[PDB]
RNA sequence: UUGUUAGGACCUAAACUCAAUAACGAAAGUAAUUCUAGUCAUUUAUAAUACACGACAGCUAAGACCCAAACUGGGAUUAGAUACCCCACUAUGCUUAGCCAUAAACCUAAAUAAUUAAAUUUAACAAAACUAUUUGCCAGAGAACUACUAGCCAUAGCUUAAAACUCAAAGGAC
């Protein structure tokens, strides 16, 4: 009788809804937090494009490009695109290790969409590709 | 001693071996019964098959 | 030696599994196997999604067939089954009962002292 | 053994030292 | 260094094991102090002297000898 | 000489040494309710020894066993099984404060 | 990407606290390590200093844990003075 | 090559002097016992006991020089045929390089 | 006159065999605030901290029981080639001894 | 250098052999006792403070002297600054601790 | 071009966690999984003019090519950098056949059997000290990982290795 962290199992029955959506059925907020842009896409759980925002196309320029004020900015146009279009609850799939990986999720939340779970994709290889030479400064 | 029993077990065993003859009929006994490998232990060292 | 076959297949009816396995184990008998046990252990999901033959897969029943053969067979028995159409994934392994569980006393302490010549000195 | 054991160039290095440590706070990497 | 271990130890380590340290106190004040485990193995021996040489005889048997003296003996496995 | 001198033998009340949660069991590829007990539930990366608290043979076993099992189609890779979620705690780790 | 989506590394939102959930599952990825190691795979670590580290790391653990152990042997012993004025 | 090569139907050593004893056993058992369901390293150990009895006086000792020199010879030819499909081995090559020279030492003792 | 071998081998201590989860009757010596320091008949005497419950019944020679665990605490750190004491046992106090 | 005076290890323990004792404590009383006949200086030293007072009070009842604190360097290789030209030392220093 | 794809193709390259482990191998070196072959007895130390190996880098021929990347080109920098930084791309790192034989190839510890006492820090710092045995090597410094000679799929190389000359120092740990 405790609240899971662990997501719903695909497949199964809960009784877990989100304004009557299952799980499954909730829209996909995918935030690709880089070191240097933050870009935001928000998807439907078939895979359609709905909304999408980045700090450059918010108007932020080169190394401003790359903060967090920046996402926080995109966070809340991509919601605003999204809001219009007809969502209300979200799945944020925050990959990347950027500045902006906490602060786009913040801007999706003061921008009127409801993130009902948080996951997170960063690649990480088993052994891959050889990264680029160490920076000599 | 050992040797002795060890080849007899086999030669036991050896009854229940799979041949071309009742080839069918055992693959059919082994899909109405399916078999689990899983069990779990405890902090204190206890099997746990559910 | 003995071997022991993991031996998934495509999800399939009981008619068409049957034949799969009739089929599969009669390979290894034209391979100079003696096969001694055939076990099922249910149809489940993959863990992850195998493509085999041009079709992905998501489900699959696992197979176990115990059997004895020679070591250059282990190679044929793998080729041919991979040309099967109607299996996902044959893996052959030796037997884990030809290995036996050792017997441990305990954990003995070993002193920090030997645990930071070793890392330092090499 | 152990016991015994234990102008541009500033604007990039200030700049550089400032990026990376601000990303080392925003986790627990150095410490909850 | 020798290390002291005396005939007596071979007895009073299975008296632990069995039942623990008595319920009773040990009172390490008392010059002459008699505990459960010490009655134990003076029990023990005497019966070792008569002539019995199965080690479970002479276990079970003290165990009834101290029952009848009233001493209660809980053989706690836990 | 004297006949309370101590006498030679070995330590009555030796204790005897800890063992494993694993000793002595035999650790297979297809028992994977087993090995996903010494996984991280949200990565699914093979606990260390300081956290699964298996000696180094049992530690080399399992993960022998967790790789072919990985590598032969009977246990995910990147995460644990849902199914297995409920089993009992074995592992030192905590990861809610 | 062939396993199943929103398994791996999902935490749930618990009453609208998204931080809360964001800070859990940042405790997540760096407890099992993967924040170190995203960050030291961005360059190439020759395998050379990789040994190195490694070293210092076990070295500099085994350390502090035993002077952990010392000041914690003697945790008990720091009371008030029994013997006052002698 | 060497005129005697075990067959496929010998049983083996461990359960070569016990299964003719034995009133009657399955053609299964003794193929499963046969050298045909061995590894490489039982064939060894029948070739090895056929030289020992055909050139040592006492089969029964192992530690004379003959003997160890007859555990040279199976390796040695053992090691030749490894090399022979695997070319470029230099972990083998050097194994049988060094047996080579450990039989050479002790047939000069045993001179 | 009995022999110190003799007196060893039937002595307290010797009977007590190890002194892990050992059950003894202690006397109090001396009171520092809510710390006793109480005697068990061992070289070493133990400080326990004086319980919540019936706290003025713990006085200077009230006796007590105790459960051992050591009769000196003393560990070997890195670098030293002796063991470190702090000249103090281990015990875990229970409470008062019945007079009876 | 002690193990000659150790009787043996009884679970961990050392025990000293209390019949080496009694012929070494004889000997050292004895001469404590010709060296306080002779009317010689005996100083009782100490760093316990456990037994401090005691040790003290023991050199009062005696007659003798204690010194049962900090030990300054050079009180013995040095007296004569510390304590005057003439001082007399002790003739004995009985060490407790 | 970007993001997403529970879409298709490809199987190039490298092997997270385990590894807080200390295993294997003569050394170099070796940790994705499975199977096959496979390490083993000479008393022991002691070998070249012989045999077999030998990280990285490099050459030869035909392939591979995800990513990295000397170099090269474009962009910045500065009082100016052939620098450090950014982007693009190559030799190359990979494979299969041949060659090259070099590393601080160092645990800077030759390999063995001892002993822990000789009232032995027997300089100091490293890694407590010391004995016996066998081989290799060393004999102030620069000249000199040089000249010449000889061997070698190497041709600026590799191994071997002086003299004149000039000085009263050179060198090591604190
Ligand atoms: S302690 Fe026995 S196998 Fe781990
Ligand atoms: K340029
Ligand atoms: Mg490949
Ligand atoms: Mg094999
Ligand atoms: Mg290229
Ligand atoms: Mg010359």
């Amino acid at each position: 009788s405790r609240f899971s962290l662990y997501p719903p199992v695909p497949g199964q029955e809960s009784s877990l809804q989100w304004a009557g959506m299952k799980f499954e059925d909730v829209p996909i907020a995918h935030i690709k937090a880089t070191y240097n842009n933050t870009q935001i896409q928000v998807v439907s759980a078939t895979n359609a494009s709905l909304a999408r925002a980045s700090c450059g196309t918010e108007g932020f320029r080169n190394a401003k490009k790359g903060t967090g004020i920046a996402a926080q900015t995109a966070g809340i146009a991509a919601a605003a695109k999204a809001t219009g279009k007809g969502v209300t609850h979200i799945r944020v799939v925050v990959k990347g290790m950027g500045p902006g990986r906490w602060s786009a999720i913040k801007g999706l939340t003061m921008g009127g969409l409801e993130v009902i779970s948080i996951t997170d994709n960063t690649p990480v290889p088993h052994x891959g590709c050889r990264p680029r030479k160490a920076r000599r400064l | 001693q050992l040797k002795e029993q060890e080849v007899l077990k086999l030669q036991e065993e050896a009854k229940n071996f799979i041949t071309r003859e009742n080839l069918e009929a055992r693959i059919e006994e082994a899909l109405d019964s399916p078999k689990s490998y899983n069990w779990a232990v405890t902090k204190e060292g206890q099997v746990v098959r559910n | 030696p003995r071997y022991e076959l993991a031996l998934i297949l495509k999800a399939m009816r009981r008619p068409e599994t049957a034949a799969a396995l009739k089929r599969t184990i009669e390979s290894l008998m034209d391979r100079g196997a003696i096969v001694r046990n055939l076990e099922s252990l249910g149809e489940r999901a993959l863990p992850y999604r195998i493509s085999s033959h041009s079709q992905q897969h998501s489900r699959g029943g696992y197979f176990l067939v115990d059997f004895y053969a020679p070591t250059s067979a282990v190679e044929n028995i793998l080729e041919h089954l991979a040309r099967d159409i109607d299996v996902v994934r044959p893996n052959i392994v030796k037997h884990p009962l030809t290995q036996e569980v050792k017997e441990c006393d305990g954990i003995v302490p070993v002193p920090l002292e030997e645990k930071l010549y070793s890392t330092k000195r090499r | 053994n152990l016991l015994k054991k234990f102008s541009i160039r500033l604007r990039v290095l200030n700049g550089l030292l400032y990026k990376s440590l601000t990303e080392l706070l925003c986790t627990p990497q150095v410490s909850q | 260094i020798q290390d002291i271990f005396y005939q007596e130890d071979q007895i009073r380590a299975k008296f632990f094991a069995t039942y623990g340290s008595g319920q009773k106190a040990f009172d390490l004040f008392n010059p002459n102090f008699k505990s459960t485990c010490q009655r134990f193995v003076e029990k023990y021996t005497e019966l070792q002297n008569l002539g019995e040489t199965d080690e479970e005889k002479l276990f079970v048997e003290t165990g009834k000898a101290l029952l009848a003296e009233g001493i209660i003996l809980r053989r706690v496995r836990e | 000489s004297n006949e309370d001198l101590p006498v030679p033998m070995e330590n009555p009340y030796k204790e005897p040494l800890k063992k494993c949660v694993l000793c002595e069991k035999r650790v297979d590829y297809k028992n994977v309710q087993l090995l996903s007990q010494f996984i991280s539930p949200f990565t699914g990366c093979i606990y260390g020894r300081h956290i699964t608290g298996l000696c180094g043979k049992k530690q080399r076993e399992i993960t022998k066993a967790i790789k072919r099992a990985q590598k032969m189609g009977f246990m995910p890779v990147t995460y644990k099984d849902p199914a297995y979620l409920k089993d009992p705690r074995v592992c030192n780790i905590r990861y809610r404060e | 990407a062939k396993h199943l989506k929103f398994i791996a590394r999902t935490v749930m939102v618990q009453e609208g606290n998204v931080e809360g959930a964001y800070r859990t599952l940042n405790r997540i990825l760096t407890t099992d390590g993967l924040t170190e190691v995203i960050s030291r795979r961005r360059y190439y670590e020759k395998p050379c200093r990789r040994r190195q580290r490694e070293s210092y790391e076990t070295c500099r653990r085994i350390y502090n844990m035993e002077m952990a152990r010392k000041i914690n042997f003697l945790m008990r012993k720091n009371r008030a003075d029994p013997w006052l004025g002698c | 090559k060497q005129d005697d090569e075990p067959p496929s139907s010998a049983f083996i050593k461990e359960y070569k002097d016990i299964i003719p004893n034995i009133e009657k056993v399955d053609d299964v058992v003794k193929r499963i016992l046969s050298l045909e369901m061995a590894s490489r390293k039982e064939k060894l150990k029948i070739k090895q006991e056929q030289l020992m009895n055909k050139i040592v006086e006492n089969p029964e000792d192992s530690r004379t020089l003959e003997a160890q020199i007859i555990a040279l010879t199976v390796r040695i030819r053992n090691y030749e045929e490894h090399m022979q499909k695997h070319r470029k081995d230099k972990a083998h090559k050097r194994h049988l390089l060094m047996s080579i020279d450990r039989r050479k030492k002790l047939l000069k003792i045993l001179r | 006159v009995e022999s110190f071998a003799s007196m060893l081998r039937h002595s307290p201590l010797t009977q007590l065999g190890p002194a892990k989860d050992k059950l003894v009757i202690g006397r109090i010596f001396h009171i520092v605030e809510d710390d006793l320091y109480i005697d068990f008949g061992g070289k070493f005497h133990c400080v326990c901290k004086r319980p919540d419950v019936d706290g003025e019944k713990y006085q200077r020679g009230t006796r007590v029981r105790l459960r051992l665990l050591d009769l000196e605490l003393t560990s070997r750190f890195l670098g030293g080639t002796t063991d470190t004491t702090i000249l103090e046992a281990d015990a875990v106090l229970l409470g008062l001894q019945e007079i009876r | 250098f002690m193990e000659p005076y150790i009787f043996g290890n009884r679970l961990g323990q050392d025990i000293i052999d209390l019949d080496q004792t009694a012929l070494n404590l004889q000997l050292a009383l004895n001469f404590t006792a010709h060296v306080a006949y002779r009317k010689g200086i005996i100083l009782f030293v100490s760093r316990n403070r456990q037994f401090s007072h005691l040790i003290e009070t023991t050199a009062q009842a005696c007659g003798e002297y204690a010194h049962t604190r900090y030990f300054k360097g050079g009180l013995l290789t040095n007296a004569q600054l510390l304590f005057g030209p003439s001082v007399r030392l002790p003739d004995l220093i009985i060490f407790l601790h």
